[PDB]
């Protein structure tokens, strides 16, 4: 059994419950609109706009983003199976989740990925579905990079081949020959900064429109 | 024994060892720097350098951020007793923490930025003190907008009080009339967009224009 791909809502225990408020916004204002690229994943897609913006090269696009800080794999599985992927019928679909997903092996949240993509494969067949590397964190060397690393890995190669799936590691090289990532880049050793962002929705951006 | 006034480091149970490199670093930007403003606290605070307006408004006074997400009242003491008060004589220091104070009450929160305060002008006995008002968060009316805004009424008795320091409470339209709050305000119900920060900053950064 696998915990990285079983559907399941993110509990509130501050007593705001803001993580259903993002849910169901995402989900009302989908009944409304039609875009043809749709962001989902953890704070890394949430926050992307934190840097230039996301006009001069994503609002063309016609683009909706369903990023919640926080998420886990089996977060984002059960959002898209409950509502966010009605309504609408994008092109194509940007995944972003797995760093959050503590817990679990770089096998487990590799899975978690597949299940995310095979289930946007059968509610929005016509549409392409494109997958982020996990990014390298942490100011050091640590445990969480090597996972981080081991999951694009498991991940490339399970999506290599794969007819409508297309894994993309846009990492421009955020650790230096020191083995260390600047706050420039990464402002908490997470999280991307304005400058840092660039680099990733620049390569992001060359392959939406390749396809 | 309040426990939100009690340092406490956040122990890493990631394993990136994040917080004590964002500490570290605090404490290295400490020692080749010599700020007049100093910001204090958590994500509200953080955030706001990432922010084109923090450029425009703060950057060109001399201004250090050492916000970090997720810090408590316990947080934040603990960093200002372990050399984020060092090496450093800001004229004006900017606190705004507590809204992620989950698990104490108000009154526990109040005392908590209370302590800090306190050992701010002992640290900093020359520097005035800016606490910002917690704000509201929650789509809908919810528990949590109670207690953040009994902590700022809590506050603004208490802060009259102590040595040189003032509750900064500026609220925009945050809250309307049918209780919602937007997502054009507040991304994520929490975390102050572009749009939000602009009814915060503005005000805040005539009052620091003032002290100075
Ligand atoms: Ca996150």
């Amino acid at each position: 059994e696998n915990p990285a791909s079983k559907p399941t809502p993110v509990q509130d225990v501050q007593g705001d419950g803001r993580w259903m408020s993002l849910h169901h916004r995402f989900v009302a204002d989908s009944k409304d609109k039609e875009p043809e690229v749709v962001f989902i994943g953890d704070s890394l897609v949430q926050l992307m706009h934190q840097c230039e913006i996301w006009r001069e090269l994503f609002s063309p696009l016609h683009a909706l983003n369903f990023g919640i800080g926080g998420d886990s794999t089996q977060h984002v599985l059960w959002r898209l199976e409950n509502g966010e992927l009605e309504h609408i019928r994008p092109k194509i679909v940007v995944v972003w989740v797995g760093t959050n997903n503590h817990g679990h092996t770089a096998e487990q949240v590799t899975g978690g990925i597949k299940a995310i993509v095979q289930l946007v494969n059968e509610r929005q067949p016509q549409a392409r579905v494109v997958v982020l590397g996990l990014l390298p964190r942490g100011q050091h060397p640590n445990p969480l990079r090597e996972k981080n690393r081991r999951v694009n890995e498991l991940v490339r190669a399970a999506l290599a081949g794969h007819p409508r799936a297309h894994f993309l590691d846009a990492d421009p090289g955020f650790v230096h020959s020191d083995g260390t990532i600047s706050h420039h880049d990464m402002y908490d050793y997470l999280h991307l900064s304005r400058l840092g962002y660039t680099p990733v929705c620049r390569a992001l951006h060359s392959l939406l429109l390749r396809l | 024994s309040n426990p939100a006034a009690i340092p406490h480091a956040a122990e890493d149970i990631q394993g990136d060892d994040r917080w004590m490199s964002q500490h570290n670093r605090f404490v290295l930007d400490c020692k080749d720097k010599e700020p007049d403003v100093l910001f204090v606290g958590d994500s509200m605070v953080q955030l706001m350098q990432q922010y084109e307006i923090w450029r425009e408004l703060f950057s060109p006074l001399h201004a250090l951020n050492f916000g970090i997400g997720g810090d408590t009242t316990r947080h934040v003491l603990w960093r200002l007793k372990n050399g984020e008060l060092e090496n450093i004589k800001p004229k004006v220091i900017v606190v705004w923490v507590g809204t992620n104070n989950h698990e104490n009450t108000a009154e526990e929160v109040a005392g908590g930025i209370e302590a800090i305060v306190q050992l701010i002008n002992t640290r900093q006995p020359q520097a005035k003190i800016i606490v910002l008002g917690l704000l509201p968060r929650g789509e809908k009316p919810n528990p949590l907008r109670q207690k953040n805004a009994k902590v700022n009424q809590l506050l603004k008795v208490s802060l009259p009080k102590l040595a040189n320091v003032q509750l900064l409470d500026t609220d925009g339209g945050f809250v309307h009339s049918d209780g919602a709050i937007s997502c054009h305000d507040m991304f994520d119900f929490l975390h102050l967009t572009g749009g939000g920060y602009a009814k915060i900053c503005k005000p805040l950064h005539e009052l620091i224009m003032q002290l100075l």
